[PDB]
């Protein structure tokens, strides 16, 4: 259930 | 939300060419000059044999890590692309899930030397025989053929920037909630790419670009071969494949 994209997208 | 979600003037399209080229330059991962200079650094017969002697699972893990590193640069490219961060999160994820690997496959032609059919991998150039331990010869040969065909176009860095922005912003991807917003952004990016080709007298490449079905076939083959490998070494995938790679290609 890995969800990394959300993290990369929100990391500013 | 963004100027490029509506009709853009010629001056706005000129600004877009510059913005896309800048976004690409800042996220290209490796410099073209660095890849070209390293063409003479080729794996020896001894080094090729060593890669061939690696286990199937250790070679899959190394390639999944290298692909994930390339994908991370594509996610940054997407974030820097005019309009992308103004799309909803559902759509940003739909576009990256469908398009990040396609962009890496296009970018890979920069690292492919058509003169001796080699690719830059782990510090030197090697032929498709370097990857024999993976047990997916058809997929590797298909990726090398694709890189060979793109190499024959002699793309400039600005052409790759504009072509990859379009590979990513595809309003036909299933699952987009704001399809009309993506359609307009895609239209403006198409105008930017075609404007650049017109200005540089390179419109002749348009009929030579690969059909969308070609990139789709490559991505489909990659997911199919990963499924075969995962059935053989399930714990290698669970324990040692990168989480981002599993999110994109094996449903998490
Ligand atoms: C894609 C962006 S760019 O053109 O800037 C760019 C090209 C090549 C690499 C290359 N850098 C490494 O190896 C990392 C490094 C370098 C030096 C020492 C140790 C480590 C790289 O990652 N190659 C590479 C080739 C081929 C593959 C396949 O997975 C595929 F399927 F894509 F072709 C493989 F199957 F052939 F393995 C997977 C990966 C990185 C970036
Ligand atoms: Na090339």
């Amino acid at each position: 259930k890995h969800k990394i994209l959300h993290r990369l997208l929100q990391d500013s | 939300e963004n100027l490029y979600f509506q009709g853009a003037s010629l001056t706005e399209i000129e600004h877009l060419v510059q913005s896309v080229c800048k976004s690409y330059r800042e996220t290209c991962q490796l410099r073209l000059e660095d890849l070209l200079r390293q063409r003479s650094n080729i794996f020896s017969r001894e080094e090729v044999t060593g890669y061939q002697r690696k286990s199937m699972w250790e070679m899959w893990e190394r390639c999944a890590h290298h692909l994930t590193e390339a994908i991370q640069y594509v996610v940054e490219f997407a974030k820097r692309l005019s309009g992308f961060m103004e799309l909803c999160q559902n759509d940003q994820i739909v576009l990256l899930k469908a398009g990040a690997m396609e962009v890496v496959l296009v970018r890979m032609c920069r690292a492919y030397n058509a003169d001796n059919r080699t690719v830059f991998f782990e510090g030197k150039y090697g032929g498709m025989e370097l990857f024999r331990a993976l047990g997916c010869s058809e997929l590797i040969s298909s990726i090398f053929d694709f890189s060979h065909s793109l190499s024959a176009l002699h793309f400039s860095e600005d052409e790759i920037a504009l072509y990859t922005a379009l590979v990513l912003i595809n309003a036909h991807r299933p699952g987009l909630q704001e399809k009309r917003k993506v359609e307009q952004l895609q239209y403006n990016l198409e105008l930017a790419f075609h404007h650049h080709l017109c200005k540089t007298h390179r419109q002749s490449i348009l009929a030579k670009l690969p059909p969308k079905g070609k990139l789709r076939s490559l991505c489909s083959q990659h997911v199919e071969r990963l499924q075969i490998f995962q059935h053989l070494h399930p714990i290698v995938v669970q324990a040692a494949f990168p989480p981002l790679y599993k999110e994109l290609f094996s449903g998490g």
